[PDB]
RNA sequence: AUCCGUAACUUCGGGAUAAGGAUUGGCUCUAAGGGCUGGCAGCCGACUUAGAACUGGUGCGGACCAGGGGAAUCCGACUGU
RNA sequence: UACCUGGUUGAUCCUGCCAGUAGCAUAUGCUUGUCUCAAAGAUUAAGCCAUGCAUGUCUAAGUACGCACGGCCGGUACAGUGAAACUGCGAAUGGCUCAUUAAAUCAGUUAUGGUUCCUUUGGUCGCUCGUACUUGGAUAACUGUGGUAAUUCUAGAGCUAAUACAUGCCGACGGGCGCUGACCCCCUUCGCGGGGGGGAUGCGUGCAUUUAUCAGUGGUGACUCUAGAUAACCUCGGGCCGAUCGCACGCCCGGCGGCGACGACCCAUUCGAACGUCUGCCCUAUCAACUUUCGAUGGUAGUCGCCGUGCCUACCAUGGUGACCACGGGUGACGGGGAAUCAGGGUUCGAUUCCGGAGAGGGAGCCUGAGAAACGGCUACCACAUCCAAGGAAGGCAGCAGGCG
RNA sequence: AAGCGUUUACUUUGAAAAAAUUAGAGUGUUCAAAGCAGGCCGCCUGGAUACCGCAGCUAGGAAUAAUGGAAUAGGACCGCG
């Protein structure tokens, strides 16, 4: 290619969007923003394919141009805005606040929250940069550059920012025993406590995380997000609660509930 | 001893022309648990492509080979051996790849047949992308 | 144009690489600047990423640093004496990085006379008729004469540097890349550096 | 083929022409194209000569100097209106702007006025107050957040000094033990 | 003269200066190739070789010196008389 | 479904091949009633193309004196639509084809601590100390004279705007920080001496770049990392520090006010791009040695490049690969995920809708632009081909349909 | 709890492994090839999982095949001047 790509094929779309094959050749290519290509989920897929509020992309464009959708404290008028992890989408007329948390599977979940919960969110920082006059800076996962932070906030920590002012309230330090949302890979959607940290020079470090039901698993730290201290989270959790029980137990919980409902 | 080229050979980091009333040698730790040699600190040689006293960093892979050629200056040719598996004939085969690795002059007791440890870095020349990190001497040959 | 590429030449084993693509815009080289000594002529060139590079073509002044005291001055370059890469760059006066140039000693002389209040250069017999350097050397207060006397304790200068100040020309090594940024900055040679380059100049002269 | 200024021939010359050159209009942005022009030295190899009378003579030609043609448009910039009407910096431009009458059959007679550009309006004055108010807000934000970080860093330094004193006291306890 | 390159055939020695190309002037420089005395210093004597720049109306082994070449057939091997 | 049969003999048992047997493609013949999907100028010609279309685009928010329409509340500029045109962005995406290409492309894994990056988002954007109630003149659309046989050819004269091209300040801004330091004050000493303060004038005093020196807030497995202190430079082919636009319209006794849109130094983020690390590719020895002062393999110092690098230059060393198949040649070979046959093993194919690469008849070079060596962009040469008044102009369907071969 | 304890080949787990394709969960496209839908008087849900050769990372094991130690004792250990 002689430059950057602007289209995205429906086959080349990532699997967690769960777009269907027969309707179109192209997939909605997300615009550039605070999240990566295969980590976010676009507003047109979140509005049309998941909530089923709109039928077509023209209807999605009409919804985003009536100034109704409010993503994390600011109206975005683009249908392909990258809405990634821990993003809060607010709709005023229906009174619906949504927090983009992964489900127990790889997909995102339609997660309803209160406005008191939607007022804040949680973000993992990536690096601490020293600015031009000795000013500390946090670089979060959603590219939020917050300056003059708490010096106890380190490289692998999370911060509880406020949407109305863009400042930090509290923070979770990456320690053993804390909870762990796994943001990427084969264990995408798991929730459990951190039981071990294995450092590696050169090669990347790994973390052993123990589930609440005892399912211990290793995961590299690049796809790891803490959500609170101990076993007490600071957010609301969807159903399933990040366990990934076996496929036989999923078949049992489907079939027994179906025969009980009748 | 040193400085046999046209320009003044010097370390670009340290300044050595300060007001007086031994040159201060620059060195660094390389990482990955590799110990720096005593001669890289003690001696008066310089080398800009040395992984201890030069402007090069070790990143990524840390490999090992055996030394087979020492005819090039400030660099050696090593030989790596491995057994490749063909899935049809459930066997192995000997294939070798001889890469050119920059030999820092801190390692002086270097003979042929020595199991050497190399490390990936930036390309210093057309075929050299590796520095020498530690040199294990061959079996026997204590004399 | 003149391409910088690894595919146009042979392998490690000695075989020829066969072209699978033509010359690209990122595999690009440009003709050399080869800046001279004269009135300033700097041309801007757009490069990759929408940035600018300043091709010098004639250049006379440079911000040269005297490292023993940490005092740089803008000083005119008058001659190029030594170059380790090519002696043709000595014959045709061309400024590249790591050139040895001769520069005027007057700003460093004025700084030394202003700071340490001692004569510098100054072959014995001459006196200044506009008297301004004599005014700058004399007329001290009682408590600040102590400060200049404490400065005088650390005012020892090297013999070769003192002979170069007496001749009027200092040897400076070019440290900045002149065809890239447009400046011809660098540092005045001292000590073993100065002895090595004066030995190479004497070996070239014979 | 048209002529070209500054070619110094009398025959026909083909030249590369780009944006900003005569006898060529660039279609794509930065497009260059060969065009064929004639030398500027006037000889018999010509169809047309363009002549511009600079100084008016004694006689009056009926074709050129008799028929007076007015301007097509009037001055739109307020500074150009001031230069035309010899105006000051405080006086009004809105009263002295040139407006054009319009008249044809079927339609009513009208008088159309141009939009004066670069006229100092209270909207531009409000924007000029607005960006320096944003400067005020940025400097106040810097001062408040710097004071907040100063107090926070003082608290962190006090707690770190207390931790160091506890460590030195533990070292004294181990030395006494 | 210098730098490339040189085929069929063969008794492997030749053919071969095969054939077929490029350069050659002047001027101004740079580098390399050494002795005697007390890895360094001083004092001296030689012609070459290579490279660069500039320049003359592309002219330059400028006179002189100085191989036209290739593919075949017959006879005699040849040097010699 | 881990499968056999006929044929050498007068007859038998073996080896042995041939022929049947059953699938997947490619074409063809005959026949064909319904319906859902569905490949489709790849194989030979990456051969040539008539014709038509395929990249253009305006919001309340960059320019509106074309009555081309259009309102009456006008004289305190522009009610409101809007042709055309200037400016900005896209045109470097998508689509087609597999010609070239055999550690090359490409697949898995890595790092950029060796680099760039339009847009989007989050940070910065009175930090600098020295006419602003708004600076200059060209120009397109409009009018008017035309030239040619002819072009999406354009000129001369009039005009007229910018978020196009330039110039440039009021404010923060009254005082601090390093140096110069006139001079003044206090103690002690016989006295020079010694100790502690204040201080007129002048100089520099923001981020970005370049160079040099000193110390070691926040990190990394590791910096010559980020930051701090000092000295200066600062490209006239100049790094930023708003001489923009629209909607509601308030407070204070002319000055203060919101929601935005747009223009950008620098740091991140994202989309990437490109060089690299290791491992992996069909046949051929009737290819056994190959490369090498015309870079071959390294060192030193430079040029250039966005950066690391013989990428190139100057001087040195004679090095580098190979029977574990280098080098050379062929491919009716783009690579991979994958397809068919299949017991278990394999064999063959993959141009083909997804990812990456290459290209627009064959090479080569460049402008613009963040991103092209772009061809529905130009500039030359070769092959093919159109009009002509014989001076000259114009072309690239391996895009979509279609035509010739 | 952190760090270092000959090196591998070999075996097991975990991560990282694009989707489309293969096997395969669920679902009456009227069946099927397909598709990811759909079902109940607003709600209930799914759109899994397995495999992805070879090479690279990581943590258990040391049976098997290589690989060395100390043999002119320039050997470890606990101490000394
Ligand atoms: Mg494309
Ligand atoms: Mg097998
Ligand atoms: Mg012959
Ligand atoms: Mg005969
Ligand atoms: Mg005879
Ligand atoms: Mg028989
Ligand atoms: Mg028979
Ligand atoms: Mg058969
Ligand atoms: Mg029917
Ligand atoms: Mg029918
Ligand atoms: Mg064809
Ligand atoms: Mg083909
Ligand atoms: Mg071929
Ligand atoms: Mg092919
Ligand atoms: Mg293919
Ligand atoms: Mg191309
Ligand atoms: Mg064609
Ligand atoms: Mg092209
Ligand atoms: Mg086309
Ligand atoms: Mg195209
Ligand atoms: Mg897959």
């Amino acid at each position: 290619a002689r430059g950057p790509k602007k289209h995205l094929k429906r086959v080349a779309a990532p699997k967690h969007w769960m777009l269907d094959k027969l309707t179109g050749v192209f997939a909605p290519r997300p615009s550039t923003g605070p999240h990566k290509l295969r980590e976010c989920l676009p507003l047109i897929i979140f509005l049309r394919n998941r909530l089923k509020y709109a039928l077509t992309g023209d209807e999605v464009k009409k919804i985003c141009m009536q100034r109704f959708i409010k993503i994390d404290g600011k109206v975005r008028t683009d249908i392909t805005y990258p809405a990634g992890f821990m993003d809060v989408i607010s709709i005023d007329k229906t009174g619906e606040n949504f927090r983009l948390i992964y489900d127990t599977k790889g997909r995102f979940a339609v997660h309803r929250i209160t406005p008191e919960e939607a007022k804040y969110k949680l973000c993992k920082v990536r690096k601490i940069f020293v600015g031009t006059k000795g000013i500390p800076h946090l670089v979060t996962h959603d590219a939020r550059t917050i300056r003059y932070p708490d010096p106890l906030i380190k490289v692998n920590d999370t911060i509880q920012i406020d949407l109305e002012t863009g400042k930090i309230t509290d923070f979770i330090k990456f320690d053993t025993g804390n909870l762990c949302m796994v943001t990427g890979g084969a264990n995408l959607g798991r929730i459990g406590v951190i039981t071990n940290r294995e450092r590696h020079p050169g090669s990347f470090d790994v973390v052993h995380v123990k589930d609440a039901n005892g399912n211990s698993f290793a995961t590299r730290l690049s796809n790891i997000f803490v959500i609170g201290k101990g076993n007490k989270p600071w957010i609301s959790l969807p159903r399933g609660k990040g366990i990934r029980l076996t496929i036989a137990e999923e078949r049992d919980k489907r079939l027994a509930a179906k025969q009980s409902s009748g | 001893d040193i400085q046999t080229e046209r320009a003044y050979q010097k370390q670009p980091t340290i300044f050595q022309n300060k007001k007086r009333v031994k040159l201060p040698r620059y060195y660094k730790n390389i990482g990955l648990g590799f110990k720096t040699p005593k001669e890289a600190i003690e001696g008066t040689y310089i080398d800009k492509k040395c992984p201890f006293t030069g402007n090069v960093s070790i990143r990524g892979r840390i490999l090992s080979g055996v030394v087979t050629k020492m005819k090039m200056q400030r660099t050696i040719v090593i030989r790596r051996d491995y057994l490749h598996y063909i899935r049809k004939y459930n066997r192995f085969e000997k294939r070798h790849k001889n890469m050119s690795v920059h030999l820092s002059p801190c390692f002086r007791d270097v003979q042929i047949g020595d199991i050497v440890t190399v490390g990936e870095c930036r390309p210093l020349s057309k075929t050299v992308r590796f520095n020498v990190l530690k040199v294990t001497k061959a079996a026997g040959t204590k004399k | 144009g003149i391409s910088r590429d690894n595919w146009h030449k042979r392998r490690k084993t000695g075989g020829k690489r066969k072209p699978y693509h033509k010359k690209r815009k990122y595999e690009l080289g440009r003709p050399a600047a080869n800046t001279k000594i004269g009135p300033r002529r700097i041309h801007t060139v757009r490069v990759r990423g929408g940035n600018k590079k300043y091709r010098a073509l004639r250049l006379d002044v440079g911000n040269f640093s005297w490292g023993s005291e940490c005092c740089t001055r803008k000083t005119r370059i008058i001659d190029v004496v030594y170059n380790a890469s090519n002696n043709e760059l000595v014959r045709t006066k061309t400024l590249v990085k790591n050139c040895i140039v001769l520069i005027d000693s007057t700003p460093y002389r004025q700084w030394y006379e202003s700071h340490y209040a001692l004569p510098l250069g100054r072959k014995k017999g001459a006196k200044l008729t506009p008297e301004e350097e004599e005014i700058l050397n004399k007329k001290r207060s009682k408590k600040i004469q102590k400060k200049y006397d404490e400065r005088k304790k650390n005012a020892k200068i090297s013999s070769l540097l003192e002979e170069q100040f007496q001749q009027g020309k200092l040897l400076a090594c070019i440290a900045s890349r002149p065809g890239q940024c447009g400046r011809a900055d660098g540092y005045v040679l001292e000590g073993k550096e100065l002895e090595f380059y004066l030995r190479k100049i004497k070996a070239r002269k014979g | 083929f048209p002529m070209k200024q500054g070619v110094l021939t009398h025959g026909r010359v083909r030249l590369l022409l780009s944006k900003g050159h005569s006898c060529y209009r660039p279609r794509r942005t930065g497009e260059r194209k060969r065009k064929s022009v004639r030398g500027c030295i006037v000889d018999a190899n010509l169809s047309v000569l363009n002549l511009v009378i600079v100084k008016k003579g004694e006689k009056d030609i009926p074709g050129l100097t008799d028929t007076t043609v007015p301007r097509r448009l009037g001055p739109k910039r307020a500074s150009r209106i001031r230069k035309l009407f010899n105006l000051s910096k405080e006086d009004d431009v809105r009263q002295y702007v040139v407006r054009k009458p319009l008249n044809k059959e079927g339609k009513k007679p009208r008088t159309k006025a141009p939009k004066i550009q670069r006229l100092v309006t209270p909207r531009v004055l409000q924007h000029k107050r607005r960006r320096i108010a944003l400067k005020k807000q940025r400097t106040k934000k810097n001062k408040e957040e710097a004071a907040e970080y100063a107090k926070l860093l003082a608290k962190r330094m006090k707690e770190a000094k207390e931790k160091r004193q506890e460590q030195i006291a533990k070292r004294r306890r181990l030395s006494s033990l």
